[PDB]
């Protein structure tokens, strides 16, 4: 997977951020890990095949 | 009695370079719809400097 403070980055630039409060400023930021996209596509896979 | 390799005569001129701030000089001046308007600055800033 991309790593996250190397997607962060390069979408804080984008939406014009301030520095410092890219998880205040916005919520679109909120619960981007890598812990949940494995869990996303574990539990979409297996949600159809049960 | 050497096969060298040669550059183009508009290369060794620089006349090649007219061909190009030409090129770049209107893609400055052409706004564009999709993109947010801090967009459009970043680049005719940087296009600005060359």
């Amino acid at each position: 997977l991309v790593s996250t403070e190397a997607q962060i980055q390069k979408m804080s630039q984008d939406l014009q951020l301030e520095a410092l409060t890219i998880q205040s400023e916005t919520q679109f930021l909120t619960g981007i890990n890598s812990q949940a996209a494995n869990d996303c596509f574990k539990t979409l896979i297996a949600a159809m095949l049960s | 009695g050497v096969l060298n390799q040669v550059l183009n005569d508009n290369i060794r001129n620089g006349h090649v370079v007219n061909q190009l701030m030409e090129a770049l000089m209107q893609l400055s001046r052409q706004q564009f719809p999709t993109m947010p308007v801090d967009y459009k600055r970043s680049i005719q800033r940087g296009i600005l400097l060359l």
